[PDB]
RNA sequence: GCACCUCGAUGUCGGCUCAUCGCAUCCUGGGGCUGUAGUCGGUCCCAAGGGUUGGGCUGUUCGCCCAUUAAAGCGGUACGCGAGCUGGGUUCAGAACGUCGUGAGACAGUUCGGUCCCUAUCCGUCGCGGGCGCAGGAAAUUUGAGAGGAGCUGUCCUUAGUACGAGAGGACCGGGAUGGACGCACCGCUGGUGUACCAGUUGUUCUGCCAAGGGCAUCGCUGGGUAGCUAUGUGCGGACGGGAUAAGUGCUGAAAGCAUCUAAGCAUGAAGCCCCCCUCAAGAUGAGAUUUCCCAUUCCGCAAGGAAGUAAGAUCCCUGAAAGAUGAUCAGGUUGAUAGGUCUGAGGUGGAAGUGUGGCGACACAUGGAGCUGACAGAUACUAAUCGAUCGAGGACUUAAC
RNA sequence: CCGUAAACGGUCCUAAGGUAGCGAAAUUCCUUGUCGGGUAAGUUCCGACCCGCACGAAAGGCGCAACGAUCUGGGCACUGUCUCAACGAGAGACUCGGUGAAAUUAUAGUACCUGUGAAGAUGCAGGUUACCCGCGACAGGACGGAAAGACCCCGUGGAGC
RNA sequence: AGAGAACUCUCGUUAAGGAACUCGGCAAAAUGACCCCGUAACUUCGGGAGAAGGGGUGCUCUGUUAGGGUGCAAGCCCGAGAGAGCCGCAGUGAAUAGGCCCAGGCGACUGUUUAGCAAAAACACAGGUCUCUGCGAAGCCGUAAGGCGAAGUAUAGGGGCU
RNA sequence: AAUGCCGGUAUGAGUAGCGAAAGAGGGGUGAGAAUCCCCUCCACCGAAUGCCUAAGGUUUCCUGAGGAAGGCUCGUCCGCUCAGGGUUAGUCGGGACCUAAGCCGAGGCCGAAAGGCGUAGGCGAUGGACAACAGGUUGAUAUUCCUGUACCACCUCCUCA
RNA sequence: GUGAUCUACCCAUGUCCAGGGUGAAGUUCAGGUAACACUGAAUGGAGGCCCGAACCCACGCACGUUGAAAAGUGCGGGGAUGAGGUGUGGGUAGGGGUGAAAUGCCAAUCGAACCUGGAGAUAGCUGGUUCUCUCCGAAAUAGCUUUAGGGCUAGCCUCAA
RNA sequence: GUGACCGAUAGUGAACCAGUACCGUGAGGGAAAGGUGAAAAGCACCCCGGAAGGGGAGUGAAAGAGAUCCUGAAACCGUG
RNA sequence: UUAAGUUAGAAAGGGCGCACGGUGGAUGCCUUGGCACUAGGAGCCGAUGAAGGACGGGACGAACACCGAUAUGCUUCGGGG
């Protein structure tokens, strides 16, 4: 349970490539935008298909 | 399968009928979106309860509605509620007497929120 | 001996 | 035996778990010689494919004994395996017995008791993903270079009480059932479990009180139990067979006019081998094959090539499980049953509340197979799967016919 | 030591050679001594034989009711200790949001087999395999890490008795 | 926060067997509450002994029971031990309150000890025995003064062994 | 190149951990709320997880702002920061009362020196004596502040026997 | 020189031990002696007594072992009116104290506590010892040695005359 | 008054609120930490931001000189 | 269009070089303080209360220095403007 050798700088960065976190499905908002992630109500003008229910 | 919400089962009780009641009271509540769709059964089944209006569906409906007031200046439970104003409301539609609708996540936890109401 | 008795 | 490696540490016995390898083979398979009448045997060959046990004693390996078995085989892998496990014995600090020593103390002599740390960096292994390649982009179906799994056997009946044998005894070969161990699946039964199912019941508290219920006391306790997961439950497998073979048995035959299993040519022959049984398999860079869609835009770069939109198709996001740590897979996204709700059922529990009757009452009876019901079915868009967005090709050059 | 059936006789030696009571023992190398009980099977246990290496009379001997967080055997009840494991609940582990270390570390693009070598190789030789980068697990190796081995030896070192 | 993987820990059940496990019933399970009957070997006659082994507990009435406590009385508390019954698989219905028996070793016993590895057979213990000491005692702490012993006086102090 | 010293920065790694045990919702403040305030349920302790009172700490107590760092996350909040404020006694505890163990100790007895011991005397509570209770009051003090009734010790410019 | 604010023992003065049982000595009434003895009931409530809470302790297992903790937690366990626990104030100090005796304890320290000095103790032992080029170039042998991994002299090397 | 004495890991432990902070019951042990500019002339004013912190505009010889503030290396972290 | 060959480009990310930055206080200057001394002086202060401290004193918040209820001081004699 302890490292032998250290880790050289590549092989972290090799590590670290899939680190990397994704852009979320943020779509137009029919009623102002922008944007408006799907599946949500929107944060701006609180509407959803398309009544503004806040 | 249900699920458990972290929870142990007399706390998922007492978690589901203290949510249960206050969305019966305040119409509109907003949890996480797994304790909405925890939530979201019982309560239906609760207002299938009050659509019967007999006494022992009354009875069956008090060993889960806690006791906190309804109406101000009126003195009415949320049993009362159940059987005078929710149940003659969705007389005529046959299930769904709640949706969810789906929030960004909180800020404290990354928690997903969701808006409870009765529709 | 060879005790294995580190602390 | 030596002291080559380790004393700025290579944990040492015996057990548990997991195994793997070599036959100098314990059984099973095929044979030769027997002072092998048959069964059972003895010795020597070929053969590692598979299997080679449950206890009593002792820390014990070993060993003895009990009961089986087809047999309970020898060894190597740091006397395999302690960053996988236990410390009973060795092997600390305490205290005794016997012996030695004036003594402090000592004893491969005995006994009682005695702290076993580690969050895995890399290679290894077991699973699951994301890229890029496979000279266009896709959706399916696949051949198999290779690899892994399996490979064990008992008992009974016929042949036949036949061959053989004075008798007792008693077959080889060939068929048919039934088992043991192991393995793969799945529960329809038998059971187990089933913390959001049903009922009974104790103490206290609460819903103002009776009644009826809620909270806590291990799920308070007790008696059952749906789905799922399960074995101790059920079904199935090691079947029938081909090719070249080992030890053996040979045929025809000369070197060597004979003889001869061999030097040429042909056989037969084992649970060994390579297949037939099952599974993964084109990253098999040697990137394979068949079927069916989409088409050959625009703008720069005079050539190579590079950007934007798109078709076929796929993804982001969402409903979920026959899947699952997360990814992934699968069923689906409003010309629809994907999940929840509702209704009707299956199954479970066992006769709800209220009312009435009988009783002084605890209680019983009728309404009434009642009431309740978590994941199990079938209907039903009532609720949520909205609007949307992103990725995704214009197909290099030679050679023979077109 | 030698005879004779503990006990008596002959001899050496000393101050004199173990009395009673126990005895294969917290004491017995041979040894799992022999016999019997307990069990189907008992290197442990119990009761006797003496064959006491190397019991023994206030470093007390032999018994002993009650007592013991003591040790060693055997029974009833009881059970997941296993035959032989299967489910269920909670916490961690898994995912996401916030915060965020440590031991260790010559550099490292860090396969396998057989040899060779300071005699046990990820790096050497010959061969066999292997597209790139991750995530969840196991721990065979890196003679893994942690402590200038505690054992053994040496020092004309030390300390306690 | 949410999924309810492996594995680790704390728990709860489990068919048919049961200690076949293991160094060793370690751990776990089981009994354990109140009342009644009964209780062996042995013994220092105190014990062992809650030995072992068996039976019954819930609720209603007869029932402000019989009998006691209190008070001037009415009235409020403690209330056995029984007869009619009523329910459930289950009645100290939950939670806390012994697992026993036989035969041996050692130590009598209660107690004390290696704070942080060993709680024991070790130490201690009343009793037993030996030895020293006549008081300004012996033996101790101090160069001494001073003091403990002891404001005690051989039935008293100190030391050794058991 | 000393298992060197000091300072800085990596590896492990976005990994282990975030330290027993119930939270849920609706309003409010605010740039920002799962963590701050209010309300309603629900839950836990209850021979305590309740009340106070020593030792100890010493400002940590209250109010108004603030959020840098410290809250193992966040923070509009805090035992954090800055400003101000708060502790009232003849009767409570101690001292102008007493003494035990022990300590100091004029003169004094010893001792190279330094000092050690010890009368008279004193110190020394954990003990003995001793006089105030019931209500209210602030955001912070209560047998201390206030309104009632009291009690203890001492003294007379006074009045009585 | 500094330490008994942890702990070992002692001194003085306080305080704590919910409940439920067993039941002694003694006394009374009977059976009973001339007067004692012995037995059965009543009273009595002794015990380094029993079961069991607070309190103290550490026997078994498990977890933790870069822990919540430099010794704990959970489930059981032992003592629990006494050789008891505990508070306050004191005393014994390191060739010393204390010890129901373990080589235990004396501030996470003990076969001789800690701090400061002698002191930069000593170490025939291990590690380390910092720029370059050129010329030459060894030995691992003998003797002696409380000597065997050290040293001295010869042997072998280098420079100059 | 002088150094073929030191220059901030050096020189007194201490160039700086140093025998200080801190550690230990105590005796005792004992740090780290200098530098804007010649002159604060220490960035008036505008914009983003709750603030911190930035971008302009000014002072300045220099603002990359802006409060651990002269010069600013390497390990280390990043973007093309 | 088929069949057989031969090549380029591919980058999730990475390596090397270059450019531009951040962290950090090495180096270089630099003393406000030290280390050795030299030539002289001084080598004691205290019951007429010492050395060393505690607590205080400023309009103003804490500390250093200074001072002491006459308290960030008070007299006399000189220097200096």
């Amino acid at each position: 349970a302890v490292p032998f050798r250290r880790t050289s700088k590549m092989k972290k960065r090799l590590r670290r490539t899939h680190f990397k976190l994704n852009v979320p499905g943020m779509t137009e908002c029919p009623s102002c935008g922008e944007m408006k992630l799907s599946h949500r109500v929107c944060k701006a003008c609180g509407s959803y298909n398309g009544k503004d229910i806040n | 399968s249900y699920r458990k919400l972290g929870r142990t089962s007399a706390q998922r009780k007492a978690m589901l009928r203290d949510l249960t009641t206050d969305l019966i009271i305040n119409e509109r509540i907003e949890t996480t979106e797994t304790r909405a769709k925890e939530l979201r059964s019982v309560v239906e089944k609760m207002i299938t309860l009050g659509k019967r209006g007999d006494l022992h569906a009354r009875r069956q409906a008090a060993a889960y509605i806690r006791n906190e007031v309804a109406n101000e200046e009126n003195n009415q439970d949320a049993l009362q509620k159940l059987f005078s104003d929710i149940a003659t409301r969705y007389e005529e539609r046959q299930g769904g007497y709640t949706r969810i609708m789906k929030l960004g996540p909180r800020r404290g936890d990354g928690a997903p929120m969701a808006i409870i109401e009765l529709v | 001996a060879a005790a294995a008795a580190a602390a």
